[PDB]
């Protein structure tokens, strides 16, 4: 029986995390995804001076940001740079209870 | 009704009637192996959602595997 | 208040007593010298009849002497040698001759065809007896205070009690309060008190919720025997309780936590009202007695 | 369940249903059971590790926590589940009485 | 009873209950539970000597025989009699769910 996964919840959050290989998510929620197929995902965008980090749990058959989760199976979330204007984004899921909680550059 | 594997079940052919899934869990001992298989009911599946009684629990030093399904007699592993 | 006024036929709860009795009887190891068993009945037909032992080797080899004399022609019911005075088995020996009413000249009776007595039981009147097959090495002298757990006769006398009934069967919850104030003469600690359970017409199963509201003065265990009857069964008592494998699996019982109950029929329904239990069936206050036959109606 | 079928067949170290003989007079000095003069009581012993027949969700977090702390000594205990009757004689005075004492043998044992 | 009042009030080697908190990632590894992030669950602990606070007929019977026989090491056992509820925080996606768990903190014991 597949089971939901532990993600971290919180949405769009700001972030003083950036010029680091590992960082923590500073989440405070930590949920049962709603449906048993989701997995965690975490994104990370610098918008000029500001960083914001998103954590949630997604359904990896669907596409997050307008873009194919790749890596929906691997233990760890280990973000990947995705090109989006003006912008610096990266972004990682993972199928371990609570993988978007650490998160590894 | 969901049909498991018991253990203890001695009177019926090592077998229970439940509400709720079949679990199994085998335990690594250095000197013998420990299979436990056993029925959960509904009301003690907590959280419903995610039973933490079927959650993944291989904590240090004991090779635990525990298995939850919902298949008739599927806790034979 | 409603637990003074007597109850009458149309009452849920019938209050009954069950016994062991025997009057008089001896004990003896005859073996050494076929086990000659005595049953003497009087007047308070068909009397039921349960043959075992200890059951150190399990099969009984030895063929049995049995003396069934009464001062009534009864069809006994020999349930798994018999000097009569008709016997069914659902090996026998059914003999008809003239037995003395006397236990005295019974005993010797007995000792005229047969060597030694291995037991003698003098009966009042009961459908049920449960007989000895074995033989305990330390001991045939008769006396009016003996008695043996080997040798017993079943009787269920029908007590008095008040009570009444407050609501009928046009409810969801049949909610019984039971009220018992000693279950035996006898008071020792913790003694069994039988609740059962079954319909009131006895031919189809019922679909019912049934609350059973148990409270005694002395500590008693109630034992719920459900019959034909399934569907939700809670039970609230200040003493513990105890459930037949029928129960169980008929019926989702609901468990007390040995609650501390009020005294009195006004209290007793006060209670029931104040805790979901509404509106309340029947209402029973028994002196005495240590079984009780639950009907219900739908 | 851990009955006697169970537990008698099998060797368990765990929680388990463990046979006792108990004379009256021999081993509590009580002339006052006059038949029988011993029974069969039976105890529950041996530890309860986590998931061993949890009788409430108490003892499921007390085993478990037991499990990662066994110093604590806060774990669930061996404990009769379903108990039977034993029918006894006694005499008050000159009466011989057949009371059947309830609870009295235990058949089942579980961990709380 | 042995209950939170007389046993945290007055010091007792016998069955009492004993206070325990227990944090649910710390002692238990739960990550799903948001609030609380531990309960005070406590526990039963301590000898059950004759009569004290005895369940039932048969823990009467091997409280006393354990009296007489030390050595038998069969003695009844102390147990939680009454349990309360405790509730609990926890999300579903981005509902928080208030679950109240019941029989998650023992408030007395007995000798079972």
């Amino acid at each position: 029986v597949k089971f939901p996964q532990l993600c971290k919840f919180c949405d769009v959050r700001f972030s003083t995390c950036d010029n680091q290989k590992s960082c923590m998510s500073n989440c405070s929620i930590t949920s049962i995804c709603e449906k048993p197929q989701e997995v965690c995902v975490a994104v990370w965008r610098k918008n000029d001076e500001n960083i914001t980090l998103e954590t949630v749990c997604h359904d990896p058959k669907l596409p997050y940001h307008d873009f194919i989760l790749e890596d929906a199976a691997s233990p760890k979330c280990i973000m990947k740079e995705k090109k989006k204007p003006g912008e610096t984004f990266f972004m990682c899921s993972c199928s371990s209870d609570e993988c978007n909680d650490n998160i590894i550059f | 009704a969901l049909q498991c594997f018991c253990h203890l079940c001695t009177k019926d052919n090592f077998t229970c009637v439940t509400d709720g899934l079949c679990f199994v869990s085998v335990t690594e001992t250095t000197d013998k192996v420990i299979h436990n298989s056993m029925c959960i009911a509904e009301i003690d599946l907590i959280p419903r959602d995610r039973p933490f009684v079927c959650a993944p629990s291989s904590k240090t030093g004991s090779v635990t595997t525990t298995y939850c399904c919902n298949q008739d007699h599927c806790n034979k592993i | 208040p409603c637990e003074l006024l007597p109850v009458g036929v149309g009452h849920p709860v019938q209050a009954m007593l069950k016994s062991f009795t025997a009057l008089s009887g001896c004990a003896s190891r005859g073996t050494t010298s076929q086990e000659v068993h005595i049953i003497n009945l009087r007047k308070g037909a068909e009397v039921a009849l349960h043959l075992r032992p200890i059951q150190s080797l399990h099969v009984h080899q030895k063929p049995l002497v049995f003396i069934l004399n009464s001062p009534q022609p009864i069809l006994w019911k020999v349930r798994t040698i018999f000097h009569v005075v008709e016997v069914h088995f659902e090996s026998g020996e059914v003999k008809v001759e003239t037995l003395p009413h006397g236990n005295e000249h019974l005993l010797n009776w007995a000792h005229h065809r047969y060597t030694a007595v291995t037991s003698f039981s003098e009966l009042r009147m009961a459908h049920d007896i449960y007989i000895k097959v074995g033989e305990d090495p330390v001991f045939c002298k008769i006396d009016n205070k003996f008695l043996s757990l080997n040798y017993l006769a079943s009787y269920i006398e029908p007590q008095p009690s008040t009570g009444c009934v407050l609501s009928g069967p046009d409810h969801e919850q049949e909610v019984h309060i039971i009220e018992l104030q000693a279950p035996n003469s006898s008071s020792a600690f913790q003694v069994d008190v039988i609740v059962d359970l079954r319909p009131l017409d006895g031919d189809i199963p019922l679909h019912r919720d049934v609350v059973l509201l148990l409270k005694g003065e002395k500590s008693v265990n109630w034992v719920i025997k459900a019959h034909k009857v399934m569907g939700k069964l809670e039970i609230m008592t200040s003493d513990t309780v105890s459930l037949s494998e029928d129960t169980e699996r008929l019926m989702q019982v609901s468990k007390t936590v040995k609650q501390k109950l009020p005294a009195g029929s006004q209290a007793l329904i006060q209670w029931a009202e104040e805790n979901g239990f509404n509106p309340v069936t029947s209402y029973t206050n028994t002196p005495v007695a240590n079984h009780f036959n639950l009907r219900l109606r739908e | 369940a851990l009955d006697t079928n169970y537990c008698f067949r099998n060797l368990e170290e765990n929680c388990c249903v463990r046979p006792l003989y108990i004379d009256f007079e021999q081993d509590l000095g009580w002339k006052w059971v006059h038949e029988p003069k011993g029974y069969y009581a039976n105890f529950c012993s041996g530890p309860c590790p986590y998931l061993r027949s949890a009788d409430t969700t108490h003892s499921t977090v007390l085993g478990l926590y037991n499990t990662l702390n066994p110093e604590a000594s806060a774990s669930p205990c061996c404990v009769p589940q379903d108990l039977e009757p034993l029918t006894i004689l006694a005499y008050v005075g000159e009466t011989p009485k057949v009371e059947q004492l309830s609870n009295m043998v235990v058949k089942s044992c579980k961990c709380s």
